[PDB]
């Protein structure tokens, strides 16, 4: 199996600027390579066929080059609607393999996340459930590390994370982290901490609370 | 006007298989081979195999050995995707065809068919109000409230704040599996406006015909 590698899951760019996504085939697939673009909830769109040919209807801003083992997709001047996923795919020898994709994102001013932590509601506790929710909103860059601490020790079991793609309006990211325990275990601990590590502060952002303590 | 119409999404149980459909149109169906591609959130796009309606039958990807034995049928110009075992096969499946004669690149794609494998049955969500500890209203000029929705199936649920009148400063996150889809939403307003001016999350779950409007109140 040939392996298409797109070393950059994400690439920061700006509207009106030039950007180049790279692809590296594990083997010489000659010129049998295609580039696709994909927007959320839609199917891929062919942009480049046979290494460096624009498909019909594909605007002059899109270009591709390479032939052999290294290929590169380029956008002369990025437009708002170009901030999507771009996939690499070799069709030299079966099985056809796709690269892992590269998502172009808008670069903006660094923004610290606003962190909020929430204890389990009384209604959930009555059902025998205990979820501690932590919101980390409107931050940039997307690079962030969320850790949960229970009575001091880090907890990795029972954590479910969810996040939104870059906002189309303020170019930030947001995330939700939920620690879900049973009421039994929740009541056997006292200290619950949500800890956010982001480049915007030397010290990680920390939010906590003590069971039964205001 | 080449067009590939895929089938609506389906929710098979962790055990059986499902035959997907793709209705080609706008071109002589038998002149091009049909391809199928899989797309999971963590593994990206993976080619499954092709089929010649003129009949050259198939050729599958090593990885989709017998779990994917394609099939087609002329006189209707539709291609089918069997899906055998099914359990980790939860994802979106695409129907793909090439453009020019000499380039295996896929110029034409179907809208995709979502497939979710789960043993769970339709289940209404529990909705839990998230308010800052000890009521109050934070310690700054802004306060964040929340709504936790969990234990439901299948997707989706719609969530709004104050019947939609509260839309700014809202963050509603993608639901994550776990037996009963669970998702949450946060809303951030001016500290002095809560609990002065009530805030309620409205959660609706079509599948169960259920709705829950949970008001967020100070708590101890």
């Amino acid at each position: 199996d040939i392996v298409m590698t797109q070393s950059h899951k994400f690439m920061s760019t700006s509207v009106g600027d030039r950007v180049s996504i790279t692809c590296k085939a594990s083997q010489d697939v000659n010129t049998a390579l295609a580039w696709y673009q994909q927007i959320p909830g839609q199917s891929p769109k062919l942009l480049i066929y046979s290494a460096s040919n624009r498909y019909t209807g594909v605007p002059d801003r899109f270009t591709a080059s390479g032939s052999g083992t290294d290929f590169t997709f380029t956008i002369s001047s990025v437009q708002a609607e170009d901030l999507a996923l771009y996939y690499c795919q070799q069709h030299y020898t079966t099985p056809w393999t796709f690269g892992g994709g590269t998502k172009l994102e808008i670069k903006r001013a660094d923004a610290a996340p606003t962190v909020s932590i929430f204890p389990p509601s009384s209604e959930q506790l009555t059902s025998g459930g205990a979820s501690v929710v932590c919101f980390l909103n409107n931050f940039y860059p997307k690079d962030i590390n969320v850790k949960w601490a229970i009575d001091g020790a880090e907890r990795a079991g029972g954590v479910l994370n969810s996040f939104t793609g870059q906002d189309s309006k303020d170019s930030t990211y947001s995330m939700s982290s939920t620690l879900t325990l049973t009421k039994d275990e929740y009541e056997r601990h006292a200290s619950y901490t949500c800890e956010a590590t982001h480049k915007t502060s030397t010290a990680p952002i920390v939010k906590s609370f003590n069971r039964g303590a205001a | 006007a080449v067009h590939l119409q895929g089938t609506e999404l389906v929710k098979p149980g962790a055990s059986a298989g499902v035959k997907l459909s793709c209705k080609a149109s706008g071109y002589t169906f038998t002149n091009y081979d049909m391809n199928w591609v899989r797309q999971r959130p963590e593994q990206g796009l993976e080619w499954i195999g092709w089929i010649f309606p003129g009949d050259g039958s198939t050729r599958y990807n090593e990885k989709f050995k017998g779990k994917a034995t394609l099939t087609t049928d002329k006189s209707s110009s539709t291609a089918y995707q069997l899906n055998r075992l099914t359990s980790e096969d939860s994802a979106v499946y695409f129907c793909a065809r090439r453009g020019f004669h000499g380039s295996y690149s896929f110029a034409y794609w179907g809208q995709g068919t979502l497939v979710t494998v789960s043993g769970a049955k339709t289940t209404a969500p529990s909705v839990y109000p998230l308010a800052p500890a000890a009521g109050a209203a934070g310690a700054g000029s802004s306060v964040t409230l929340g709504c936790l929705v969990k234990g439901y199936f299948p997707e989706p649920v719609t969530l709004t704040w104050n019947s939609g009148s509260l839309s700014s400063g809202v963050h509603t996150f993608p639901a994550v599996l776990a037996d009963l889809y669970t998702l949450s939403s946060s809303v951030t307003v001016t500290s002095s406006t809560w609990p002065a001016e009530s805030i309620t999350c409205n959660v609706a779950h079509p599948a169960s015909s259920t709705k829950v409007d949970k008001k967020i109140e100070p708590r101890g």
